[PDB]
C-alpha cells in the first residue's frame, strides 16, 4: 500500500509539455535550474546539445568532421542544417541592424550554403530573404524563433548523428509523447468515474454527459484527493461484469490553445 | 479496518 | 465533447514549479506564455511584474500613494524593498569597470532608518565582507518581496471579484497520481476478464510514470454506464495509501 | 458497435 515517485520525472513530463507547445526558453531555463534532461545522451551528445543551443556553429562542424567519411552519414544534409541555421541568424542579425559587415557574413553564409541546398529554388528562397526588411515578413519563416530552430536543429542532427551512449538499468527512460496532457485526462477521468459511482450509490443517477460536463482541470473537488477507493472496490466484485461487453464510445476533447506572445 | 463507498461521498461532504 | 484549455495545463505546471521554488522557470514561463497563475487586478500584475523585473524606485514611486493612509505601515515597505535593493547590489558586486560598492553603500544607508532593530542593520553592515544564508535566489527573493507587499497592499487595491483562476496547489500531482490510478484500474479490469489473477500490490508496483502505453479512452467509464446499478454499493477496506516522493537534487549554480 | 475487456486485452497483447 505505498507507491514512490519522482520529481525529476513530472520535470521531465512538463519539459516534453514544454517541447511540445514550443515553450523551448522555458525548457531551456527549467533543464539548467533543475539539472534533468528529458533523455538520456552521450557525454558527447550533451556536448553537441550544448554547442547546438549556444550556437557554436563552427564547432559543430569541426565537432562532426570526423564522421564525414561514413556511410549512411547524409553529411549535405547535416552541414545543409548547419549552414542553414548561421545564415537564417546571420540575416536576423543584419535587417535588425537597421550596415557593419553583418551584410557580408550573411552573403557570406549564403555562399557557403550555395551548394548543400537540397534544390535550386530554395536557395532562390534563400537568397530572397536575403532581401527582405524582415525575414519574418515570409509565410513560411513568418513564426522564427532562434531558440526554437536551435531545438529543431539538435533533433534533427541527434537523429543522425545516434553515435552511441551508456546503457543503464531505468537512467534511460525519457518522456513519451504528450504524456503529462494524457495523465491529466487519465486524472480527470478518474474523478469523472469516481462521481459517477458516488452519485449512482448516492440515489441521481446522471447521464454519463454530466459528469463530462463537469470536469474542473484547476479546482478539484477532492482534498485529499486519493482515497483508494475505486481499485479496492473493483477487488472485491464479482467477475462476471468484467465480461461485460461495452460500448466503444469516443472521447472528443477540444483544445482552447495557447495565444503566445510574439 | 473499514468497508464502505456509498458512506466516502457523506465523509466528503461533512468537510 | 470536453473542453480542456492549455492555459489551466500551464497555470498547474507554474503551481508545481511554485511549490519546488523554481523560480526562474516559473518567470521564464509566465513571460514566454503570458499565463499567471492567480486572480490579480490590473494594478497588482503591474506592481507584480515591477518587482519581478527588479524596478524597486519604480515600485516605491508606485506604493507611495499609499503611504500617506493611517492603517498602513510605511517602514516595513520601504525596509523590505531597500533590503532587496542593497542585497541584489551587494550580489552584483560581487562577480569576477566598478563603481558598485557606492550603490551598495548608499542602498544600505538608504534603508538605515527603516530597519525595526538597530541590531538587524549591525548585522546587515557585516555582510559588505563576504554567505551566512544562502538560500537567497532573487528570483526568490523578489516572489517573496511581491507576495510580502501583496499581503498588504491588496487593502487599497480591491481584487476587483473570486479564487477560480487559481491553479490550486500540487493539482499537478494529484492529477498524476489520479491518472496513473486509472491505469492501474484498467489493468486491473482486463487482467480479471481475460483469465488473469490479480492483486493490489502488483497493480500498484505496475505503475509506469513515464510510460506500458495504454491509450486514452473512456472505455472504463462506459463500462461503469452499462453495468447494473445493483453493485454499486459494495463493502472494501480503505486502504493506507501513502506515496514516498523522492525530492530533487537542485544543483548549485547560480 | 461493442468491444469488451479481454477484446481491448487481446489488441493490446497481440500487437508488440
Amino acid at each position: 500500500e505505498t507507491v514512490n515517485v519522482k520529481e525529476v520525472e513530472i520535470i521531465k513530463l512538463i519539459l516534453d509539455f514544454l517541447n511540445s507547445k514550443k515553450l523551448h526558453i522555458s525548457m531551456l531555463a527549467l533543464e539548467k535550474e533543475s539539472g534533468v534532461i528529458n533523455g538520456l545522451f552521450s557525454d558527447d551528445m550533451l556536448f553537441l546539445r550544448q554547442l547546438i543551443l549556444d550556437g557554436q556553429w563552427d564547432e559543430v562542424l569541426q565537432f562532426i568532421q570526423p564522421l564525414e567519411c561514413m556511410e549512411k552519414f547524409d553529411k549535405k544534409r547535416f552541414r545543409y542544417i548547419i549552414l542553414k541555421q548561421k545564415f537564417l541568424e546571420a540575416l536576423c542579425v543584419n535587417n535588425a541592424m537597421s550596415l557593419e559587415f553583418t551584410m557580408q557574413e550573411a552573403v557570406q553564409c549564403l555562399h557557403a550554403l550555395e551548394e548543400y541546398c537540397p534544390s535550386k529554388d530554395d536557395y532562390s528562397k534563400l537568397c530572397l530573404l536575403l532581401t527582405l526588411p524582415r525575414l519574418t515578413n515570409h509565410a513560411e519563416f513568418k513564426d522564427w524563433n532562434p531558440s526554437t530552430a536551435r531545438v529543431h536543429c539538435f533533433e534533427e542532427v541527434c537523429v543522425m548523428v545516434a553515435p552511441a551512449d551508456r546503457k543503464l538499468s531505468e537512467a534511460g527512460f525519457k518522456a513519451s509523447n504528450n504524456r503529462l496532457f494524457q495523465l491529466v485526462m487519465k486524472g480527470l477521468l478518474y474523478e469523472c468515474c469516481v462521481e459517477f459511482c458516488q452519485s449512482k450509490a448516492t440515489g441521481e443517477e446522471i447521464t454519463e454527459s454530466e459528469v463530462l460536463l463537469g470536469i474542473d482541470l484547476l479546482c478539484g473537488n477532492g482534498c485529499d484527493d486519493l482515497d483508494l477507493s475505486l481499485l479496492s472496490w473493483l477487488q472485491n466484485l464479482p467477475s462476471s461484469v468484467f465480461s461485460c461487453a461495452f460500448e466503444q464510445k469516443m472521447l472528443n476533447i477540444h483544445v482552447d490553445k495557447l495565444l503566445k506572445p510574439t | 479496518k473499514m468497508t464502505s463507498f456509498a458512506e466516502r461521498k457523506k465523509q466528503l461532504v461533512k468537510a
